[PDB]
C-alpha cells in the first residue's frame, strides 16, 4: 500500500481545429513481411497536414488483431479482428507509427487529424 | 622602409583608394546575391600511347571560381618476376602539364600535377582529401577511397589509381580574386591538360623518380590501360545584374591568381644559392624540391634554408629540422622527402625591384645534375576592367 | 538622363528579384486593389521600354 | 524597400547584445541527473533540467556492460556501433516547444561534421609523448566471445546554441511556469543486437551469438552548459532577442519508394532554413561505399542541379570539411556559408538516383536547420 | 562625471580603444622576423644549467628551443624505455626575466609542452597519420625519441619548445618591447642531468625520460641546444613617435607551475587560486605516489567559487571529454587540463575561485603538481567615496 | 631554514610592480646595516623607517614572498609596527 512512483514522461498532443482543413490520409498497410512503419513528418513539414488525431482502422476480412503504436508516447491501440473502428490516439508533432498485425492481410487506415469520437461496429 | 622594400601602408598607396572602395562594394553585393553551383563539363577515357595532351573547353556560366580534375588510371605490371613500388609524388604525378586560359585569353595557372598537389595541401591546412587514423569505434577513415593508389603492383597485377586536383581561380570561396566571368556568348577559355605517358610515369632502378608515378625493377614492361579523366566546373550563378549590367568587383577579376613554377640549377657545396623572387608579384607561397641528382634526402644535405632581403638580410634562416617546424603548424605534417615550404601569406612578397627578395638554400652535398624545382603561387594585374556592353534587340 | 523606372537593361531584369526580397508579392494583390494594378502595369511596361 | 533597413537594424543591435552577453557572463556547467537502470524493465526516461540563465547544451554519457551468453558464438560491431546507444532524444522549450527530435546516430554525425573532426576522437600522431587513447572517452570492444562482457561508453552533444561563439537557437530558461524536459530513449535488448542477415542500422553488435547477447545495466549522466549571471540594466535583462526567438533543431526521417535508375527527390520544407543534410542509403539491411548509386544531387524547383556528383566526388567535398569519410552508406551534404532557405529560391530539393535497390530499401534523411517566425 | 570611480572606468574606455587601435596597425605594418641567438654543445657531467642573452630588436614575442640529444645505454643486457612525459622531460627549467627584472614564465619541462599543445588544437609539432599515398609523415624527425634504448645502443632524441611571451600571433598580450635601450633580457634553462633523467624500476617517472632495469648505467654524451628569437621589425611611426600598444606591451603572459600535497581519500582537496590573476589554463598532474593513473583514482575534479558553488564539477572522464574537444586527442596519463580562455578566472569578480579534486585513492607521498597560465597587469584601486 | 626555502621576498605597489625584490642573502644584507648581525632562522626584516609605507588604498602596497619549499601546514607570521592618528586631540584639560 502507497508505493510512490518515480519517473513519467509529459508530452504535448493535437487536439483543436486545423485551420486548414479536415484532411484524412489513406495508407493501406501490408504486413506478413515484417512490422510496417509509417512515418508522416515530410506531410507535416511540407504543408500539408498538421497532426494525426483519430485512426480509422477497417478490419473487417482480417482473422488476427492489429496493433498501432505511437513511439513518442508509448500508446499501443489494438483493433480487434472482425471490426472497424474510430480510435482517437494520442499523437505528437511527430508523425511516426510503428504498425504490426498477427499473421498478414491488407488493411485500409485512414490518418484522420479531427477528433471523431469512438465507435467498433461489432462488440464481442 | 626596415624589412621589406614597400612596407604596407606605402605599397597601399600606389593603388588607388576610390577605385578599391568600389571593388569590395561589389564583391559582398556579389556573394550575397548568387548561388555556389558545381557542374561536370567533360568526361573522357583514353589510351596514353596515341594521344596524351587534352583541350577541355568549359562552360560559359557565371563568374568561375575553380575547377576539380577527377583523374581515374589503371596499371598493368607485364613483367616476368619483378615488381614496382610507389615513388614519393606518386599519383600526383597522373597530371603532367595544367594550363588555364581566360575568356581574355590571358594565361592563368601553368604547373605541373606534383606542385598543384602541394598548393591544395598547403591551402587546407592538411594533406588533400586525405582521412587522418583515430581511435574511434564508429567507422570512419578510409570508406570511399578519393584519393588511392597501390602500393606494389606485383608481377603481372593490375592497379587502380585515382587522384583529384583542384585548379584554383580564385583566391578562397571569399575573396573573390582571379575569378574570370565566363557569362557570355563566346570565349577564347580553354583548360590545356598533359598526362602521364608510358614513358614519364615509370621510372628504372637508378633513374630520377621526379615524375615518374612507380619505380621498381620491372617498370620496362609496365603499360597503362585506361586515364579516364573527369572535370567539374565551380562558378556562382545568377550574378546580381543593376544598371548597366553585371555588378562585378573590377579590381578582382583583372588580378590573376597564378601558380607558376620554374627549375634552377647551379648549386655548389657550403655556399649560399639564392634564388630570387620576380619583380611586381605579389607571391604568397614557395615551395623548393631539391632533385639532388635523381636523390631526395630529408634535410640531411642543407646547412640551412633562408629568405633573404637586399637591405635586412635574413628574415628567417633556420635548420632544416626548424624549417619542418614550421610548416608542421601549417599543415599538421611535413612534406614530402625534399619538399620544402615557405608560406608568405600575411605579408606577401611585392618587393619593386628585381633581386631585391630572394630564397637561399646552403647545401652541403651536391650530385651532379642537383637542381632546385621551384613552385610558385602569386598575384599579378596587367589589365584594367572598363565596364561592358548590352545588346537592345530590334 | 535618368528614369524613374529603369531597372537596368530589360532583357537582364525582367525576371530578377529585387535586393531584399525574402517573398516576392503579387502587383495587384474588385476583391483587392484595382488601380494600384493598372499602374503597377504601366510602371512595368515603362521599364521594358525606357520612359 | 524600406523594410529591410529596420530588420538590418535589428541585427546590428541583436548583434551587439550577443557580444554583451558571451563577454559579461559566466558558462557553467552542472550535472542535472544521474541514473543506472536495467533495460528490461524500462529504457525510456526523462530528465528534468535546471532552469536558470541562458541554455545552450546538453551533453550526454551513456555507458553500459552488454554480455554474450552464448554457448559458443561471438558478436562484433556494427558500423554505427556505440552511438546506437541512444535510440531517440527529443528535447522541449520551457514553453513546451519541440525544439530537437532526431535519432542517436544521426546526434553523432553533426556532432562530427560540426568539429570538422570525428566527435571526442583521439587522431593517431606520431608524436613520443604519450597523448592518444587514454581516457576512453568513446569506447566499445570491437568483439564479444562467448561468455564474456564487454564495457561500452558513449558521449552526445545535444546542442541548443549554434556554437559556442555564436548564440543563435539558445534557450533562456528563466522564465515562471517552466516546462523545460529531455527525453531520452535507449537500446533494450530487441534493438541493440541483430542476427546475421538482418539490419545492423540500429544495432550495436551484429553476429551468430546475438540471439543471447543481454545487456547488464545502462547508466545514463545529463550534463547541462548554461550562461550564469546575465547582465541586468535598467529595463530588465540585456538579451540577444531574435537570437532566443531563432531554433536550431534537428530531426530524421524515412522515405521509402525507391526505383534503379529513376531519380528520388526528398523536398526542403519552405519554413527551414537548412544548415545540412545526411542521407544514408540502407539497401534493405545492406550498406555499400558508393557502390549502389549513380549520383547525388541538390536539385532546384525547375529542374536545375547545383551539385550532380559521382559518390566518389561528393565523398571529395565531405573530406574537406570534417578531414574522414563518414560510415559507408553515410552521404553528408553541408550548406552552411548559403543555408537552403527554399523561400526566398524556389523548391529545392535532394536526389538520390540509386543504380541496385533491395527489396525493403528505405532512405533516412537527417536534417539540421533554423527556425523564426520572421 | 566627477567621481573618481566612473572618471577612472571612463579614461580606461578610452586607453583601452586606443590600444586595441595602435594593435592592429602593429600588427599590419610590422614584419616577423625570426633568428638564431645561441647554439652550444655541452655535456651533461660537468655543467647542465645555461643562461642566454636575447637581442633587444623589436618587439619580442617568444623563442623557439631546439634541444638534441644523445643517450647510451651502458648495461650489459637490460634495456630502457622511454616515460609518458619522455622527450619533454630534456629540459626541466625555463625561466625567463625582462629587461625591468619582471619575471615571465617559470614552466617546467612538461608544463611548458603541454600549454603550446592546448594553444594549437593538437600535440605540439606532431604529424597526423593519415590514408594518403603520397608520402607525407614523418619525414623530418621534428620531435623524436625512439621508445627503447636496448643495452649497448644508442638514441638520439629531439625536442622543440615554444616560450610564449605575447599570446598568440593576432594578440600582442605579453610582448616585450626591445626597441628601446634599456638593460638586458635573460632567459635561463636548466637542462636535464644523469641523476634526474633515468628512473629505476619503482621509481617516481615525473621528470625523468627513461626508465627501465638498466637505468643505472645510461648516460647522457652530448646535449645541443639552439635558441631563435621570434620578433616584429619595422614597427611604424606616427607623428608623436612610434605607435605601441600601450597596455598590452605593459601586461605579462604567464606560465607559473606549482604543486601542493596532503591529499585524503574522499575528501574535497582545494588548491586556490591565490594572486589577482586572471587565470587562463590550469593543469593539474596527479601524481599517485610515483602511480599515474587514468582516473581511476579521481572521484571528481571540480572549480569552486567563493559561496562553495562548484562552476563545473565533471567526472574524469567527462574532464577529459572536454579536453578532447579542444586538443582532439588526451593528455598523458594522469594529466588534466581545465580551459578558461573565453572567461577567465579572476577572483575580484565573483570573489575566491578554488580548484578542487576529491581523491578515490591515496597512495604515500602523493601530490598535486599544479600548472597555471595568467594575465598579470597593474591594479588600479581608487577610493569610491568614504575613506572610512 | 636559513634562506634556503625562499627564492625572494620583495615590497610591490600595485600587485605589479616591486621596489626591494632581493633574495634572502640580499635581503640580510640590507638587516645587518640596521643591527649589525642576522635575525634568527626563518626571520626576515624590512625596514621602512626614513619613508614609511602608507597608502590611501587597501592592498596598494603588498609584501611579496615567493617560496621555493613548502612543507604542510606551512604558515607566514607578519608581525608590524605602524604608526595611527586619531579623529581629533585628546583632551589636555
Amino acid at each position: 500500500m502507497a508505493n510512490q512512483q518515480i519517473g513519467g514522461s509529459t508530452v504535448t498532443y493535437n487536439g483543436a481545429i486545423p485551420m486548414g482543413g479536415p484532411v484524412a490520409i489513406n495508407s493501406v498497410i501490408e504486413i506478413a513481411g515484417t512490422e510496417v512503419l509509417v512515418d508522416l513528418k515530410l506531410d507535416y513539414a511540407t504543408g500539408k497536414i498538421s497532426g494525426v488525431q483519430t485512426l480509422y482502422i477497417d478490419l473487417r476480412d482480417f482473422l488476427g488483431d492489429v496493433t498501432v503504436t505511437m513511439p513518442d508516447t508509448g500508446q499501443r491501440i489494438t483493433a480487434r479482428a472482425g471490426t472497424q473502428g474510430y480510435y482517437p490516439v494520442l499523437s505528437t508533432n511527430l508523425m511516426k507509427f510503428i504498425v504490426s498485425a498477427t499473421i498478414d492481410g491488407k488493411f485500409p487506415m485512414n490518418f484522420i487529424n479531427f477528433p471523431i469520437a469512438l465507435g467498433v461496429w461489432p462488440s464481442g | 622602409a626596415q624589412v621589406q622594400q614597400l612596407t604596407p601602408a606605402q605599397q597601399a598607396a600606389l593603388r588607388n583608394q576610390q577605385a578599391m572602395a568600389a571593388n569590395l562594394q561589389a564583391r559582398q553585393i556579389v556573394l550575397q546575391q548568387s548561388y555556389p553551383v558545381i557542374q561536370q563539363v567533360e568526361t573522357q577515357t583514353f589510351d596514353p600511347a596515341n594521344r596524351s595532351v587534352f583541350d577541355v573547353t568549359p562552360a560559359n556560366v557565371g563568374i568561375v571560381k575553380g575547377f576539380l580534375v577527377k583523374v581515374t588510371a589503371a596499371i598493368k605490371n607485364n613483367h616476368a618476376t619483378e615488381a614496382v613500388a610507389l615513388t614519393d609524388f606518386g599519383p600526383a604525378n597522373l597530371v603532367q602539364r595544367v594550363i588555364y586560359y581566360d575568356p581574355d585569353n590571358q594565361r592563368h595557372t601553368e604547373t605541373s600535377g606534383w606542385h598543384l598537389h602541394f598548393v591544395n595541401t598547403a591551402k587546407q591546412g592538411a594533406p588533400f582529401l586525405s582521412s587522418m587514423v583515430t581511435d574511434s569505434p564508429i567507422k570512419y577513415g578510409d570508406v570511399m577511397n578519393v584519393i588511392d593508389a597501390p602500393a606494389t603492383i606485383a608481377a603481372g597485377a593490375t592497379g587502380e589509381l585515382t587522384m583529384y586536383y583542384w585548379v584554383p581561380l580564385a583566391y578562397s570561396e571569399t575573396d573573390l580574386t582571379g575569378a574570370v566571368l565566363a557569362n557570355v556568348p563566346q570565349s577564347k577559355q580553354r583548360l590545356k591538360l598533359e598526362f602521364a605517358n608510358n614513358n614519364t610515369a615509370f621510372a628504372a632502378v637508378g633513374a630520377n623518380p621526379l615524375e615518374a608515378i612507380y619505380q621498381g625493377a620491372g617498370a620496362a614492361d609496365c603499360e597503362f590501360e585506361e586515364i579516364s579523366y573527369t572535370v567539374y566546373q565551380s562558378y556562382l550563378d545568377q550574378l546580381p545584374v543593376g544598371q548597366n549590367g553585371y555588378i562585378l568587383p573590377l579590381i578582382d577579376l583583372s588580378t590573376l591568381y597564378n601558380l607558376e613554377n620554374s627549375a634552377q640549377a647551379g648549386l655548389t657545396p657550403n655556399v649560399d644559392f639564392v634564388v630570387q623572387y620576380a619583380n611586381l608579384y605579389r607571391y604568397l607561397s614557395t615551395i623548393a624540391v631539391f632533385d639532388n641528382g635523381g636523390s631526395f634526402n630529408a634535410g640531411t644535405d642543407i646547412n640551412y634554408l633562408s629568405q633573404r632581403t637586399a637591405n635586412f638580410s635574413d628574415t628567417r634562416k633556420l635548420d632544416p629540422k626548424t624549417w619542418a617546424a614550421q610548416t608542421r603548424r601549417r599543415i599538421a605534417t611535413d612534406f614530402p622527402k625534399g619538399v620544402y615550404y615557405c608560406d608568405n601569406r600575411d605579408k606577401p612578397i611585392y618587393t619593386l625591384q628585381y633581386g631585391n627578395v630572394g630564397f637561399v638554400v646552403n647545401p652541403k652535398t651536391v650530385n651532379q645534375n642537383a637542381r632546385l624545382l621551384m613552385g610558385y603561387e602569386y598575384f599579378t594585374s596587367r589589365t584594367e576592367l572598363v565596364n561592358a556592353g548590352t545588346i537592345s534587340t530590334t | 538622363q535618368v528614369a524613374s523606372n529603369w531597372e537596368g537593361p530589360p532583357y537582364m531584369t525582367y525576371n530578377q528579384p529585387q535586393a531584399g526580397s525574402v517573398t516576392l508579392p503579387v502587383a495587384g494583390y474588385i476583391s483587392s486593389q484595382l488601380n494600384n494594378y493598372a499602374e503597377s502595369l504601366n510602371d512595368y511596361l515603362a521599364s521594358q521600354a525606357g520612359v
